[PDB]
């Protein structure tokens, strides 16, 4: 077994097996999530 | 060249804030776009303006638009004023020195509400970005920030250093406690947005997108974990319009309770608090009538529980304006009669009494006892012009013609008139023609101060443009109905001349100074020339993508200007009709551009509220004006080219006139400072029987915990190797330390082993020759605690994995 | 849009709305300003001949050829109040878990966390309860809450527990509550649980390398050892 994207659609999992529900998640928080997958996506 | 700078502004009596009342009718504190005006009631007449400085023009002036104001609160015993902008800036105003004490910047977006602390301390302000910030006025800092909402800041109530309710865009209402700074309760307000709110003891009331109001009971000490806040009925307001504004009032000789909700449309509503006997009266009364009817002890409970908003409240009168109303105050509660003052959105301000006698008002509509018109329009001004003595500027607006001091700034006449879209003096400056848009020519005289004649069929549509011959006896007009007419001024009175039929609707007509050309702007995208003596056609001037909006010609008839709403002004030669340079001069439709007096340099104004200075020759732009906050539609330029007269769409008329450490030394650092405190209160609780750790708040313990957690891992075991042997009785003590905080130990159980290990395999030799005493017993102290955590961890590990196969086991079992 | 003869059409909602039906059996609602079909009924197996509405279209019903009546209901008003109070419950709960967090109420604020399918803050919960515990297993309120959990709980929960155990920094916390929820459930009932197998899967591998580490931890701290007997000396 191995930690893969959230199954929910409300919800982020990292492969650090850290879950993050969108609606916990603050403003900044969320932000900063983003532009983190913004990067990703870029050099992919 | 030289540099143009504001001179004076004036035309605007109430801007998009709320207003202000102090007693003295008193006096009103109004916004004018970025100033702030005191205003008296009774006179009509401006006190004071405040004005920060640096006007528009300067070199040191900014490059932007400036700030409006949009709230204005005003501490009454401590004669301060705060002035919230559209920048999130708040300046604190001395109102008697009129200069600003403080500047606060903490707020990314507008700020809507403003509240001073009971004790004048402490200031409160809401924005468009959703926070909340309490100032301390003394020190002159933010103490802290209130983020829950996710909407702009509509309302808030702050009347005990306790407790804060706040309500938003988002539609919820939030109790706040100032001493943790965290939410407590949040509930739905309204379905929608939620615009209103107003306190008084327990009641509380707030008003949503539709008619409805809640009411709710505030209950601060309740303390169950809920029900500070629980809803007790709704009532629905006339206006299904959205309710702005909630304000409580008092009489204190008959302890009534009155308020208004400030509707989006023109209409306040105003309310009553019945008295306790009075609902116990009317409670009693429709027990009877509904006992009469036959309805069940059951029935009628829930009954008045349905009806339950209706027993406190009692519509009261409603007050209803001519305009949209932007706010309103109230001003004055007596047993005579209950006075409001309110400003509206057509730049206004108008002052309102009702008197009433027990439940109900005596007078069927509120008695509008005060105004403040005559230094506005109501309307935006749609087309200006400056007499040949550059005395007298006549700003022409639909439904009124007002004529200014250009000095004193005070209108001197008030002309009634249409839709008027263009306005000329005429020579002498005794006289004014207009354009209206019902086809209709109006000649007014300053002196007799009426209107001396009007032509009603002078065109079958607009009247778009309007001008004069230099001799000032010929007027040409041109119209929507694809006509120019040649009118004379004959002893006055306008006969018509000629007709000059073109294919499409005309947009300007401009006659050269030397009387020879006439440019006539087309909704085709063309200019057409013609000369005026022989009315032969001449040129055709193609380039626009858009059509033409404004002409003018030099004052020697060489160079023809053309501005287009397709952003581009374009400068032709009048001798060939070929087009010298188009500019991009401005990022939309540019509405009018005029030449300076006696040279080529000309002005252009746009949409985009910018006013820029050109040079004819160079082609280049020599400064840009950012004074209005909307779109400038007229502009102006005196006969000598002293000064330049602006007018935009936010009722301003404004005037221009020419004047490091590495890993294991941070660590070696971080060991010296916690363990000489740890050391410390050793010796100082042994003998009873610092800065940098205060500031960040963290024990000894924790403080070197943290920077054992920074070091990168492949820099932690070399790290380490760079620490001396002194250092290593250091770190063996902060590790005794730890032990007996069995939260801390546990929480970085592996991190603590593999450092500690590190340490004594590097330098085993120097550890073991060590006669110390105190270290063997540290050493067996700091086996004996970490084998029991480690074991614990091992124990929870090894259980589960057995368990977890059992259930395999069973699975398996039977399902096999 | 209609795959057939479209044989009946008439206005609801006044101007706002049309309803049609059609050989296909299908009743579209439409609407008429933009002309897009909002909501498809499909309660017929055959054409629909007849329609008639009621009260601006607040009752509709559609006879099939076969002979059965369908007597729409409008409900719009119904189920946006049904997600009022479902969004008025949700705003309730998120406030009160905060507040249980910061008041240190762990055993209450775990029950939101379950409901409200938050796992940073089930994650801190848990975290921080154990904090506690370290000065059965979490509390004797806490493991009673675990307890009480149903399947559905059990198996968010244990898929919470089965990511947080793969990574080394936090499978601490994972093996406490797997060990709570085995100390205080039947295990008969929780191989019934469908899908808890395939969780219980992937702990036990990684719950095995975490063995084999913190063991060896334990052989490496008789280093200790091995310096006080030389002090000895």
């Amino acid at each position: 077994y191995n930690v893969g994207k959230a199954e929910k659609d409300g919800e982020i999992r990292l492969k650090n097996g850290v879950a993050m529900s969108k609606e916990e998640l603050t403003r900044e928080d969320k932000n900063r999530l983003r532009r983190a997958l913004k990067r990703k996506r870029s050099k992919a | 060249y030289q540099r143009f700078e504001q001179a004076a502004a004036f035309g605007v009596i109430a801007s998009n804030a709320n207003c202000v009342w102090i007693p003295a009718p008193g006096q009103l504190i109004t916004s004018a776009l970025e100033d702030v005006n005191i205003w008296d009631i009774k006179t009509g007449d401006l006190v004071s303006k405040l004005s920060d400085g640096l006007p528009p023009g300067a070199s040191d002036a900014r490059g932007a638009k400036p700030a409006e104001c949009t709230y204005l609160e005003a501490h009454k015993d401590t004669d301060l004023l705060a002035v919230g902008y559209a920048d999130g800036v708040i300046k604190v105003w001395d109102l008697m020195s009129k200069t600003v004490l403080l500047n606060f910047n903490g707020h990314k977006a507008a700020i809507t509400l403003l509240q001073f602390d009971g004790t004048g301390t402490r200031l409160i302000s809401g924005s468009k970005d959703s926070n909340i910030i309490v100032w301390d006025l003394v020190g002159e800092v933010g103490l802290y920030k209130l983020r829950s909402h996710k909407d702009s800041i509509t309302g808030f109530w702050c009347q005990g250093e306790d407790w804060l309710i706040s309500t938003s865009k988002d539609g919820m209402i939030k109790l706040w406690d100032l001493k943790t700074h965290q939410c407590i309760e949040t509930h739905i307000a309204h379905t929608g947005e939620c615009w209103g709110l107003a306190v008084k003891d327990d009641l509380l009331i707030t008003t949503g997108t539709d008619s409805q109001v809640k009411i709710w009971k505030l209950d601060i000490e309740n303390d169950k974990m809920g029900g500070k806040l629980t809803e007790m009925g709704i009532f629905e307001k006339q206006s299904k319009q959205r309710g702005l504004k909630i304000e409580f009032i008092t009489n204190s000789s008959d302890k009534t309770s009155f308020f208004y909700i400030q509707n989006a449309d023109k209409t306040i509503e105003t309310f009553r608090i019945r008295k306790e006997e009075e609902i116990a009266r009317g409670l009693k009364k429709r027990e009877k009538r509904l006992k009469e009817k036959g309805l069940t002890e059951e029935e009628i409970a829930k009954s008045i529980k349905e009806s339950y908003s209706s027993f406190i409240l009692h519509p009261f009168q409603t007050i209803r304006s001519l305009y949209k109303i932007k706010s309103a105050s109230w001003t004055t509660v007596s047993s005579s009669k209950l006075e409001l003052v309110l400003t509206t959105s057509s730049n206004t301000i108008e002052y309102y009494s009702i008197p009433y006698e027990k439940r109900d008002p005596t007078s069927p509509a509120p008695l509008k006892t005060h105004t403040i018109e005559l230094q506005g329009q109501r309307t935006d001004v749609r087309s200006i012009d400056i007499s040949d003595d550059n005395k007298l500027l006549a700003t022409a607006s639909n439904g009124s013609l007002k004529i200014w001091n250009i000095k004193t700034h005070k209108c001197i006449r008030t002309f009634e008139c249409g839709y008027a879209l263009t306005c000329k003096f005429l020579p002498g400056g005794l006289l004014v023609i207009l354009g209206t848009r019902n086809g209709e020519l109006q000649l007014f005289d300053l002196a007799s101060s009426s209107l001396l004649d009007t032509i009603e069929d002078a065109h079958d549509a607009a009247i778009w443009s309007l001008d004069l011959t230099s001799d000032g006896k010929r007027l040409v007009t041109g119209s929507a109905d694809k006509t120019v007419k040649f009118w004379d001024f004959k002893v006055l009175k306008l006969h018509h001349d000629t007709t000059l039929e073109l294919t499409d609707d005309i947009l300007c007509v401009r006659v050269s100074p030397d009387d020879r050309y006439l440019a006539i702007s087309l909704l085709d995208n063309t200019v057409k020339v013609f000369f005026l003596d022989s009315m032969k056609f001449y040129l055709s001037l193609y380039g626009h993508k858009l059509p033409v909006l404004s002409i003018d010609i030099s004052f020697d008839s060489k160079m023809i200007i053309t501005s287009s709403a397709d952003k581009n002004i374009k400068i032709w030669g009048l001798d060939f009709g070929d087009c010298h340079k188009s500019l991009f001069a401005h990022q939309d439709s540019i509405m009018n551009v005029k030449f300076l007096p006696q040279s080529h340099n000309f002005f252009s104004c746009s949409k985009d509220a910018v006013v820029k200075y050109w040079d004819g020759e160079k082609f280049e732009c020599i400064q840009k004006l950012y004074a209005h906050q909307s779109e400038v539609w007229a502009l102006a330029v005196a006969t000598d080219g002293g000064f330049v007269v602006s007018s935009s769409h936010d009722h301003s008329i404004r005037i221009w006139e020419e004047t490091s450490l590495k890993a294991g030394e941070r660590l070696m650092e971080a060991l010296d400072l916690g363990i000489a405190e740890i050391e410390g209160l050793e010796a100082y609780n042994r003998d009873m029987k610092n800065a940098v750790l205060i500031a960040v708040n963290k024990t000894p313990e924790q403080y070197i915990m943290d920077t054992l957690l920074r070091i990168r891992m492949s820099q932690l075991e070399d790290a380490l190797m760079v620490m001396p042997f002194s250092y290593v009785l250091k770190f063996l003590k902060f590790i005794d330390t730890v032990m007996q905080n069995k939260t801390l130990l546990h929480s970085h159980l592996p991190l603590i082993c593999k450092n500690l290990f590190f340490i004594i395999k590097f330098n085993h030799k120097e550890l073991v020759s060590q006669k110390n005493e105190e270290l063997k017993l540290q050493i067996n102290r700091v086996k004996t605690e970490l084998r029991s955590a480690l074991k614990s961890t091992e124990d929870d590990l090894g259980f589960n994995v057995q368990g977890l196969k059992f259930v395999k086991q069973q699975w398996n079992l039977r399902h096999n | 849009g209609h795959t057939n003869a479209v044989q009946r059409c008439s206005f609801i909602n006044k101007q706002k709305q049309l309803i049609s039906c059609g050989a296909d059996g299908l009743i579209k609602i439409w609407d008429c300003s933009s002309g897009e079909c909002l909501k498809t009924l499909d309660g017929h197996n055959n054409r629909l001949w007849a329609l008639s509405t009621m009260n601006d279209g607040d009752m509709i019903v559609s006879a099939d050829a076969d002979g059965v009546f369908q007597f729409w209901k409008d409900c719009t008003e119904q189920e946006i109040e049904e997600e009022q109070e479902k969004a008025k419950l949700q705003v309730e709960q998120e406030q009160s878990l905060q507040n249980y967090m910061s008041k240190g109420d762990w055993t209450n604020a775990f029950l939101l966390a379950m409901t409200l399918d938050h796992p940073m803050r089930l994650f801190n919960v848990l975290k921080r309860a154990l904090g506690e515990s370290r000065s059965v297993i979490f509390n004797e309120e806490l493991d009673q809450a675990i307890s009480i959990l149903n399947d559905e709980q059990l198996i968010l929960l244990m898929k919470r527990c089965r990511d947080w155990n793969t990574n080394a920094k936090t499978h601490t916390i994972a093996q406490r509550t797997i060990r709570c929820i085995l100390m205080h459930h039947n295990i008969a009932k929780l191989s019934e649980i469908p899908g808890m197998v395939k969780i219980v899967d992937a702990i036990i591998p990684y719950t095995q390398r975490h063995f084999t580490r913190v063991d060896n931890l334990v052989e490496q701290s008789y280093i200790l050892d091995y310096a006080l007997v030389e002090m000895d000396k």
